[PDB]
Formats: C-alpha cells, sequence, structure tokens
RNA sequence: UUCAAGCCGAUGGAAGUUUGAGGCAAUAACAGGUCUGUGAUGCCCUUAGACGUUCUGGGCCGCACGCGCGCUACACUGACGGAGCCAGCGAGUACAACCUUGGCCGAGAGGUCUGGGUAAUCUUGUGAAACUCCGUCGUGCUGGGGAUAGAGCAUUGUAAUUAUUGCUCUUCAACGAGGAAUUCCUAGUAAGCGCAAGUCAUCAGCUUGCGUUGAUUACGUCCCUGCCCUUUGUACACACCGC
RNA sequence: GGGCACCACCAGGAGUGGAGCCUGCGGCUUAAUUUGACUCAACACGGGGAAACUCACCAGGUCCAGACACAAUAAGGAUUGACAGAUUGAGAGCUCUUUCUUGAUUUUGUGGGUGGUGGUGCAUGGCCGUUCUUAGUUGGUGGAGUGAUUUGUCUGCUUAAU
RNA sequence: GCCCAUUCGGGUCUUGUAAUUGGAAUGAGUACAAUGUAAAUACCUUAACGAGGAACAACUGGAGGGCAAGUCUGGUGCCAG
C-alpha cells in the first residue's frame, strides 16, 4: 500500500505469559544484586546487556 | 535411482567388504572398476546413503571418496544379514 | 535473454495402462491347468508370448520372436 | 590417528583405491609439528576455524 | 671533480653498459578485468516440455563499408635454376597409437612394408632457412608479384560444400616504395632469415622460445609526449568527468 | 622552476599508415551470425588457429542427473522395459498403432535440494593488469607547531635508483 | 568460603533459583461499632472478612550516537515509517 503498509504487513506475534518483574522496591533490588553484588563476567570489559556470543 | 536392485545388492556388499568406496565423478561411464555396475549407478547409491547419514563424502579432483559412520555400517549389516565381528576396516584382519 | 517460442504441443511418459490377473491361462477341470497362446522357445517356462496378427514378441528378451504360433 | 588404527587405515585405502596399490605398499603416519606458530598453513587453518567458530 | 660521491680516457683482462639478460619486486590504491579457469562464491533469477543436460543441423567464418595487430610484394642488394651447404631451443608412444629414420611404389602430396626410440643413445649433425658459387631474364605491371579463379590427385576425421590442410596443372588482379599521421628501436641489439614447441584428430600468416645473418645513428636534451617532484594559487575532497 | 624516459624527442635505422591477403574489432546482415573487454592499461586478447565436440546462440528434438521429508495409488501392479512397420530429420519406442514385459527401484503430491559458459566484477574471494619497475614508502626517538601535521624524507653535485 | 585439595566428597558454614510448600502479618478493599460533624462524608480507632500468580495484576517512554541500555530474531526493502 501507499498508507501504512508496513503495519498491517507484519505478523503479529503474542505476548507471552511471563512472570511479572516484581514493582517498586523489589525491582530496584533485582538490579542492585545484577550490578555490584553478583558481578558478571568480563573478559576485559563490562557490558549491562550482553549478546549471545556469535558475530 | 533407477537400479535393478541386484546391482544395489551387489554394490553394498563391495562397500561392507572395503570398509570404504572411491569413485569417480564420471557419468557415461559404462562399469565402475572392481564392481561389474555402472559407476552412476553406484554414485547415486552412494548419494542417496549420504542423505540418511550413514556415508561421508567429498567430491575432490574428478574422484568421490566414501567412508562408512558407525551408524551407517550397521544398516549396512542389516542390509546384509552378517551379525558381528565382521570385515569392513574398523580394525585390522590380523598384522598389518 | 530471448524469448521462449512456444508452439504448444507437449507429450508425456505414459501412465501404461496396467493390468493384473490378466485374462491369460485357463483352468477347467480343477486339478491339472490349460496354458493359453504359449511360453517362450528361448527363455524357460513362465514367460509368455505376445500375439497378434501373424506377429509376435516377448519381453525379457526385450523383443525377439518372428515366427508365428 | 582415530583409535590406533582407523581413520589412517580408511585413508590408505582410500589412496590405494584412488592409485592402484595394494595393501602393504603405502604406509601412512601422522607425526606431530616442530613448533605449529612457525608454520603457516597451520596458523591459516586455526584463523579459518576461528571465523567458523564467530570470533573477534 | 669541495682532489668527495662519482664520472671520462688508456692498459691489462674471457668479461669494464648495474658485465649482458631476466626472476622476484614496497606503501597506498583503481568501483580496471575476471562470478565464460575454477565443487572460489554472496544474493537474485531460473529450476523437470528447464536458463540443467543431452542429441542433430547450422552459426560464430555472412558483407555497401571503418579502424587494430599481422603476412606477402612492389624485384636487378633481384628472380629463377642448379650446385655449395652450416644452427640452437626443444619435443616425442604400451594401453596405446607419439616422433618416426632405413627400404620399395608415387612428378607430387602421400603411401606402404620394416625398424630405433619411454630417449646426450633413435627421430637428429632435426645437414632450418636467409646465405655462398656458376649459369638463365635483363630495368616491360616483365621470367617482379602472387591474388582471385576452374579442375583433379592426396590426407585428417563419423562428417571437409560455407576450397580444413597438402600437392598437380591452369588464371594471371591489385601494387613502380604509399598522403595526413604514427609505432619500435641504442649491440650480437635493430632488421632480415628460418626453426621450435604451445594449441593440435586435421589446419600457422598467431605465440612463447631458439639460434643464423647482422648494420645505420646517439651515447645528448628537456622542444614535443608522458611521468615525477618543488614552490606557488584553489570556493575542488565522489578531488576538473570537480565545483 | 628542477628532474627523468627511444612505452619522450633529437641523430639515424626498420617501419606501419597505401597495395593484395590473412586475421581481430566495429557497423550492417542474419532464425543465430554466443559472449567478455574499448586511451595508454580493448582491438593474433580470453592461451579464442570455432568444421561437430568445444558452446554459452538459433531451429528443432531427447534426458532427469526432481537429493531428501511427508501422503495418493501400494501387486485386483508403483512404475521399468518393449522387436514389427506407419511413426520418426532418424534401426530417438520421441510417440499416437500395439499387447507383451518390469517387479515397490520407483511414483503422485507436499517440505526440501540440486544444476545453470543465467545475471550482477558497482555484492565478494583468488589471480591478474595498472599507477610502476617508476623511485617511491615508513616508523622510533628529538625538535617546530594548541592542532591537523611537519621535520627526518634536503640547497647543491652525483646515480639506473630517496 | 573451604577441615583436607592419595580422584572423589561430606557441604560441617554462607548465598541465589523452583507453578515447590509451610507457617507469621498486611491494608488497598469491605464492614458492626465508636470517633468526627451543624448534620453528614472522609480521616484517625476498631470487630468480622478479606493473597499466592488466574492475582487484592504499574504505567510511560526508550533500547546506533548525543545519552542509560540489544551488532537479538522476523516482517519491510527509499517503502512505511
Ligand atoms: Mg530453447
Ligand atoms: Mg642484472
Ligand atoms: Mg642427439
Ligand atoms: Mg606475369
Ligand atoms: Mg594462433
Ligand atoms: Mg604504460
Ligand atoms: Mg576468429
Ligand atoms: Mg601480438
Ligand atoms: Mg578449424
Ligand atoms: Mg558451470
Ligand atoms: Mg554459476
Ligand atoms: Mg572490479
Ligand atoms: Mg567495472
Ligand atoms: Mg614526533
Ligand atoms: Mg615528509
Ligand atoms: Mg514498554
Ligand atoms: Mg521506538
Ligand atoms: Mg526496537
Ligand atoms: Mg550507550
Ligand atoms: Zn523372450
Amino acid at each position: 500500500a501507499r498508507a501504512g503498509k508496513v503495519k498491517s504487513q507484519t505478523p503479529k506475534v503474542e505476548k507471552q505469559e511471563k512472570p511479572k518483574q516484581p514493582k517498586g522496591r523489589a525491582y530496584k533490588r533485582l538490579l542492585y544484586t545484577r550490578r555490584f553484588v553478583n558481578v558478571t563476567l568480563t573478559n576485559g570489559k563490562r557490558k549491562m546487556n550482553p549478546s549471545p556470543s556469535s558475530q | 535411482m533407477l537400479i535393478p536392485k541386484e546391482d544395489r545388492k551387489k554394490i553394498y556388499q563391495h562397500l561392507f567388504q572395503e570398509g570404504v568406496l572411491v569413485a569417480k565423478k564420471d557419468f557415461n561411464q559404462p562399469k565402475h572398476e572392481e564392481i561389474d555396475t555402472k559407476n552412476l549407478f553406484v554414485i547415486k547409491a552412494l548419494q542417496s546413503l549420504t542423505s540418511k547419514g550413514f556415508v561421508k563424502t567429498q567430491f575432490s579432483w574428478q574422484y568421490y571418496y566414501y567412508t562408512l559412520t558407525e551408524e551407517g555400517v550397521v544398516y549396512l549389516r542389516e542390509y546384509l544379514n552378517l551379525p558381528e565381528h565382521i570385515f569392513p576396516a574398523t580394525y585390522l584382519a590380523g598384522q598389518s | 535473454k530471448k524469448v521462449y517460442t512456444t508452439p504448444k504441443k507437449i507429450r508425456h511418459k505414459h501412465k501404461k495402462v496396467k493390468l493384473a490377473v490378466l485374462n491369460y491361462y485357463k483352468v477347467d477341470d480343477e486339478g491339472k491347468v490349460a496354458k493359453l497362446r504359449k511360453e517362450c522357445p528361448n527363455c524357460g517356462p513362465g514367460i509368455f508370448l505376445a500375439n497378434h496378427g501373424d506377429r509376435f514378441y516377448c519381453g525379457k528378451c526385450h523383443s525377439t520372436f518372428a515366427t508365428q504360433k | 590417528v582415530g583409535e590406533n588404527g582407523r581413520r589412517i587405515n580408511e585413508l590408505t585405502l582410500l589412496i590405494e583405491k584412488r592409485f592402484k596399490y595394494k595393501r602393504g605398499t603405502i604406509a601412512l603416519y601422522a607425526e606431530r609439528v616442530h613448533d605449529r606458530g612457525l608454520s603457516a598453513v597451520a596458523q591459516a587453518e586455526s584463523m579459518k576455524f576461528k571465523l567458523l567458530n564467530g570470533l573477534a
């Protein structure tokens, strides 16, 4: 089309029934854990949202 | 693919005896070395085998090379009848 | 490239007109058998002649008769 | 090597088939390379492997 | 020659041009070529009456005509006959059919029998040509020149007409050294001359090499052409096919 | 301004360009006269001297070489074969005449591959050509700049050559 | 973290993950009451019921840089954005 062709063309994938990421302070706690407590692995450098290791 | 089944059987037997197979990449060739069948037919058979696992194929220098995996060997045995403690080239015959 | 020519007439491989339990051979008594047409002279019995208007052949030797029967 | 004569044996057989030889007249041996880094082909192969794997 | 780098000349020396000739040959690139060397390959196309394959007959070779490598000649430093008669690179078959001497047949091409060679051994001294000698034509589109032509004889292959090539006779065209232009070249080079393998069943005017004959003129310069740097100027940076 | 080079010119040679003929490439022609490449760095180049093959083009025919997955027939045949002449360019079963063989290979679909001298070298690899076989290129200190950078790598004279 | 690291491993001590499960609250809701109040509401106070992923459920914007955070997967292919 020549008026929002792309929105109509895509396949609608459905929201997966995943568990709630808890609200308020819980989230903050989780974030903290992710950051400073657990300490993510680094070959040389830190990274917040890593990739599946590939090109 | 259109094989007189006897020929196919013979080919299989030969393969079993070997533990290996070397073919040309030469279609139109009337009869293969060793086996008394068309080379093309043999090649086709090998291809088929590869498609259902079994054989490992290399196409280098107008010469197809073929070796049997354990599963392939088992399949061959089944096709034949021969039970256990048999030829291929998975182990030596005696001392060589 | 250049466009394809398009006369029209296509020819396919014939499906063969398969037929089994064919009306050749017979039995009248029950115990013994009564062969229809004839068997091959060149090859052994079991193979049967093709019957036409003074023309015969057989398929195991692709097609190799001449004499009538 | 494989597991005490297998892959090597197969290779030998293949060779024989190719070049009309008899069993005994071909003898394969699989040896180590004295310093891999000095070799070039090996290095290239390694690089290729790495690429295949998916590395920076 | 600031008596440096070097260069120039004699002497000796096989060699005094980087001793000659090449082989390799940096950084950065080019939208240069090759996806028709490639089971090197992305993606697209196609994908069982294929744009796959495979047979059969053609076609790449057609001709008002342009340019580009080339060969053959415009003869007397020749042509034609005899006679003399000397190279170097090579290459060459047993599962095929290679080079093929030597003997007989044939004007030739080419046939045949026989060998020798898997090769410093045999082909092969590849007694190659251009050359050299004595004779025949003498400066006439002539015996220069050999094209187009017709016929037959050969060979290769399954197949030779759209002459494959060779040979035999016959036909004798254009062209008396080529305007504007422009290529190549500095020594065993240039040019001539043939051989040689490559492709190849058969075809050399091609090609990579080879040797034979063997000069003229510089041994300089930036006039042209290109390229290189330096200094300059720049509204350019996809960079003058620019903006 | 200063260099260098017979792919520049001088001093000369041999030439080509003219002639005929070979062969490339255009243009036209042609069913089709397959394609790649056009200043040097396209044009006796593709090792490209094509008789078929090669071959990609055309006119025509043949063949599956449709791997594998999954169902429709599953022997009351899946499909394989097939002398005889018409058929056919044609001792191509190419088929329509035929009524014998062939035995679960197949084959009819649906996933899925495979091949392509099909395309795009301005999507790539490798190789090659060309700038250039010219004399060019770089970085470590140290100095000049805030800096991009620069100097080294240069007036001169030498050399084939930073 | 480690008593010891002939190989283990107990795990004696401490942390995170499982539609396990279990005990202990909770007020957001409702609701006698009493409070408030001019009268009411609502607040504060209480009895009683009311949580287990199906709820007694947090949205908004962004995820190349500026600028915190995806060279994830498909759909698109100068389009629509
Ligand atoms: Mg066609
Ligand atoms: Mg030298
Ligand atoms: Mg000799
Ligand atoms: Mg004359
Ligand atoms: Mg040639
Ligand atoms: Mg040049
Ligand atoms: Mg040609
Ligand atoms: Mg040339
Ligand atoms: Mg030819
Ligand atoms: Mg191909
Ligand atoms: Mg391709
Ligand atoms: Mg390119
Ligand atoms: Mg290009
Ligand atoms: Mg510095
Ligand atoms: Mg500098
Ligand atoms: Mg969101
Ligand atoms: Mg967004
Ligand atoms: Mg997003
Ligand atoms: Mg960021
Ligand atoms: Zn018969």
